[PDB]
């Protein structure tokens, strides 16, 4: 149906009489390719978040939105540094990026391929410091641009491999993937691609420089694979600086029309206040599979690496109390408090299959309290704080390959091709405890993919789980210096000219309320 | 009086260390901005009286008042409030922004002059709403910039009327309204405007010349050259200084 | 410090009710203009700090100085007046104006930006006497208008000299005075202008034509034309598009 | 008595509900931005500005651009040039 031509007068002189010389050419047909591009949206990868993303976790989680004042909260901080940034691991964006199979030169008769292109996480100043929060707020729009780029440069590498093409581009299809918000970046392109955007349009041509291609001119989506969909983690609702900026024109709403194939994993144990599942359930294919957010996603460390994942986790806000020096500390308000919800999460069946494999107490702290004016009555005072503490030291990542491999199988199904996982892969092979469930996983992804419910993970495969399952809701305080919270509204005051030496502190995975996550449908 | 705490009266009654911290940080403030003011040829500050109020208030050496306290003053009042000095000067010196708030309007009448230097971050003069008016009601008034200046209105007339004589210059060229004449100079040209090379055939061996196909030309130099042929195979004329250009194509049939 | 009535000390010590209704209300505005800076692109003040400020003082959380008076504060001295915030900033907030009367020269120095925003009445730049000086000196200059704006000089020349280019655009005609030479561009027509019917006659029967005669032409549209004839009776011009006149007159002897 | 000096180590802000007026009554006028964009807007209404004696507009590096709307006036004793609908009017006596 394409056909190119046969040229062998390729050059012309240039002259004062502006000659057209002559392109004598046989007619040859074209192989028309079906060519895909597999975008890769990641959420924060093997890298650090960066401040203006962490400080979005503020919004709704400071210390000062619960009844934390500054006092307690350095208390919190104390009583977590007594009893014990952040570098991540690789993703399953990663490594199904790593997986999607590239053709760099095609075949004399290959009628389809398939590159790939990667885009990193949203999170990875003073005076810009507003801005750039707002920047992380914009982060998916911004994101699905800096994804039309990368198409770009992604088609200008494989054409630039293939050089004198005989074959024409009879589609451009797009495999979209993402984690967490590049999940949210891969639905907002998905929709971009619904809505034919013309600078998707633009990316391709610029890509193939000028070339023809014969399909919708923004392509097409064949398989939108998502991991955890969390459209905002944090907010700027509460930031007086730049709360006013309205929402980004963020569209996440897959209709039946938005990829030939959608599929999405979620985490059935991820509770935290800040990951709040948008969920395609009930429309499309989406299996809730049990893991903590990452677990799903995968950028844990691994159980032996340095950056290895050692949790000593509160479970409750660390309350204080000034009493008696003479008042045994477990007979305070603040100790009841702590083992009311210590018995409370161990009647949980949120955390039923994290608890056994770590050690759960009450921590109780006492420090003396300098009271001058109650010295001279002779009363000497305490101030004893106890919170529900969570121990796990060396948490294995090897659940994040499980959700890997039903990635894989659910995109293999929608004719995705991707290079099998060999035992060079070390990174990727199961623990001989994993193998059956892993299996069990894949089986349950295709039962969700064939519109079944899934035949759900028993007690005991889910306390096997629970060993690789990682709790990422916890009450540790972290602090900024970048920020003032208003003590009484909440609100959120960016430092424009550096900080004025305080600390404004914040529970950034901070549980939902009674540990059920928030879920938006559509 | 001080918000300072002095722990079981222990140090002297008139003990102002972090007052006089304030002090001396708010004097070499201003002092450096003295120096600033001076390199950029505004009109100074009075330095003297301050670092007079320095040596007055230090230690209270001379009968006056320090009112200092480590988290911030406030002097409120539903009524009128004044801060006068009435024969040297009133400084107000901030390690943050000076944040004039006024309801209604900020007026200010200096018997000498009004001098307005910002050093980094530029000058915004705004009208919301109302008319701006600048005036050197008796003597010059001199609006220049370093880079490129601006003059618009963006939706009305722009009026320059001179009284004596009206120039515009710009590189030896000019155009000068006096007398009763108008005058346009220049060591070039004045121009009046009432206005403001070859392809390739791209042909079947047969003889059918190839309408609509995709091309684009590179010259032998580093330029590119879309776009589509036309009307029986022709290309776009190029004529870049003397290259020879390459030809590529394809399309659907 | 407080000039506040606690009747019969029924109260607590620090009962700061309309202190905290003075702060709350400064803050308020401040905060409502900061608002208003944002939209027409000032500067904008230092909310953060006076937001920590009313937390401060508001009931003494925080070691600060609170000084309230129903009925107005006077600050004055003969001497020099500091009032300086060492690592904050300065807030001066008033419901009605803020007025700064300065007997010798009244200076401002910012190390960052300064923006003067008016939002209603607009914006008065004078100097009585002195010369005007508004300087970019490392950057560009831009002074807009949305309605017309008007530079003039009402005794002397004006003088708009550029470095590299001078253009003058209105409505795709420009006057771009550049390298050395002039461009005067335009879609329409330049015009150099280098230099700067019908009626009745009011006659008597016999022949003499009746001078001095008042009378006032109606064309037939609304448009009115008086006059008197003269000296034969001679009428004005008319040059309405196509109408029937009509003619009325009366007058002395 | 003397100067009314403010010295901030950052901005100067000042926002006035309704007017801004600075006058000088013998000693003019500085409004400098040693470095930075001074940006002087009438961003609704007129913008005046007059001077008695020489008036002097220049930028010593750059372009000047003088841009009206409807109609951009520069007159001077009877002499005028007027850029206004697509024409260039020069008129004098």
């Amino acid at each position: 149906k394409y056909q190119g031509y046969d040229v062998t007068d390729a050059t012309h002189k240039t002259s004062i009489h502006n000659d057209w010389k002559v392109v004598v050419a046989k007619k040859k047909p074209a192989r028309g390719v079906t060519l895909t591009i597999g975008i890769f949206f990641d959420g924060t990868g093997n890298n650090r978040e960066n401040t203006a993303s962490r400080l979005m976790k503020f919004n709704e989680c400071s210390a000062a939105r619960q009844g934390v004042n500054q006092k307690d909260a350095q208390s919190c901080e104390d009583f977590l540094k007594e009893i014990n940034s952040y570098r991540g691991y690789y993703s399953n964006i990663h490594w199904l990026n790593i997986l999607y199979h590239p053709d760099q030169v095609l075949k004399k008769d290959q009628t389809s391929a398939q590159i790939k292109t990667y885009i990193s996480g949203i999170g990875t100043i003073g005076m810009g410091l507003g801005t750039s929060i707002l920047d992380i707020f914009e982060g998916v729009v911004t994101k699905t641009d800096e994804a039309m780029e990368r198409i770009t440069q992604a088609l200008s590498e494989f054409m630039g491999f293939n050089l004198s093409p005989d074959f024409c581009i009879a589609k451009i299809q797009f495999d979209v993937f993402g984690f967490s918000r590049g999940a949210a970046a891969a639905r907002h392109f998905a929709n971009r691609v619904m809505e034919q955007d013309p600078a998707i349009a633009r990316a391709i041509a610029k890509g193939l420089r000028g070339d023809f291609y014969d399909g919708k001119p923004s392509g097409e989506v064949r398989f939108l694979g998502l991991f955890d969909t969390v459209a905002a983690i944090g907010g700027i609702s509460n930031f007086f600086d730049i709360n006013g900026r309205s929402n980004p024109g963020v569209k996440l709403e897959l209709r039946p029309s938005v990829a030939k194939k959608v599929f999405q994993i979620t985490a059935m144990n991820e509770y935290r206040y800040n990951f709040s599942l948008n969920s395609i359930k009930g429309m499309w294919p989406e299996l809730a599979l049990p893991g903590a957010h990452s677990d799903i996603g995968g950028g844990y460390n691994p159980v032996g690496s340095p950056l290895q994942e050692n949790e000593s986790l509160f479970l409750s806000c660390p309350e204080f109390e000034i009493v008696s020096d003479d008042t045994r500390e477990m007979d305070t308000r603040v100790y009841r408090k702590a083992e009311q919800v210590r018995k409370m999460l161990m009647t949980l069946p949120a955390l039923k299959h994290i608890l056994p494999h770590g050690k759960l107490t009450t921590k109780i702290r006492s420090i003396g309290v300098n009271n001058s004016n109650q010295r001279r009555a002779g009363v000497i005072q305490k101030q004893v704080g106890a919170a529900v503490f969570f121990e796990r030291m060396a948490v294995p990542n090897d659940w994040a390959n499980v959700c890997l491999r039903v990635m894989l199988d659910a995109a293999q199904e929608a004719g995705v091709l991707f290079e099998p996982i060999r035992q060079t892969n070390t990174e990727l092979q199961l623990p001989s405890e994993l193998i059956f469930l892993a299996d069990k996983a894949i089986a349950q992804g295709k039962a969700v993919r064939l519109g079944q419910e899934p035949q759900a993970f028993t007690e005991e495969e889910l306390y096997i789980i629970g060993k690789y399952t990682h709790c990422s809701a916890n009450w540790n305080i972290e602090s900024d210096g970048n920020l003032w919270v208003d003590p009484t509204t909440g609100e959120i005051f960016i430092h424009r000219f550096g900080p004025k030496g305080n600390k404004a502190f914040v529970f950034p995975n901070k549980p939902n309320d009674r540990w059920i996550r928030s879920v938006w449908y559509m | 009086i001080s918000a300072d705490m002095q722990p079981q009266a222990q140090g002297k009654m008139l003990d102002m260390d972090e007052a006089i911290r304030q002090l001396e940080q708010a004097l070499s403030l201003a002092r450096s901005m003295a120096k600033a003011a001076t390199a950029a040829n505004a009109t100074q500050g009075d330095i003297s009286c301050q670092q007079r109020l320095n040596a007055s208030l230090t230690d209270l050496t001379a009968p006056g008042m320090l009112l200092h306290a480590p988290d911030g003053i406030g002097m409120v009042s539903a009524r009128a409030l004044r801060i006068a000095s009435g024969s040297e000067s009133v400084g107000i010196m901030s390690g943050d922004n000076t944040d004039i708030t006024a309801g209604q309007s900020f007026t200010v009448v200096a018997e000498g002059a009004v001098s307005l230097l910002s050093r980094n971050q530029g000058m915004q003069l705004l009208a919301a709403k109302g008319r701006v008016n600048i005036q050197a009601q008796s003597d010059d008034l001199s609006m220049s910039s370093q880079q490129n200046l601006d003059i618009q209105s963006s939706e009305g007339k722009v009026t320059v009327s001179a009284n004596q004589e009206l120039i515009l210059a710009c590189g030896g060229a000019y155009i000068k309204l006096s007398g009763g004449n108008i005058e346009l100079g220049c060591p070039g040209q004045i121009l009046l405007k009432s206005t403001n090379g070859g392809g390739f055939i791209l042909t079947d061996e047969a003889g059918v010349p190839q309408p609509s196909t995709p091309y684009r030309l590179t010259t032998a130099e580093g330029d590119i050259l879309q776009g589509i042929t036309d009307e029986n195979g022709k290309t776009a004329p190029v004529n870049t200084s003397i290259p020879s250009v390459v030809k590529v194509e394809f399309g659907k049939v």
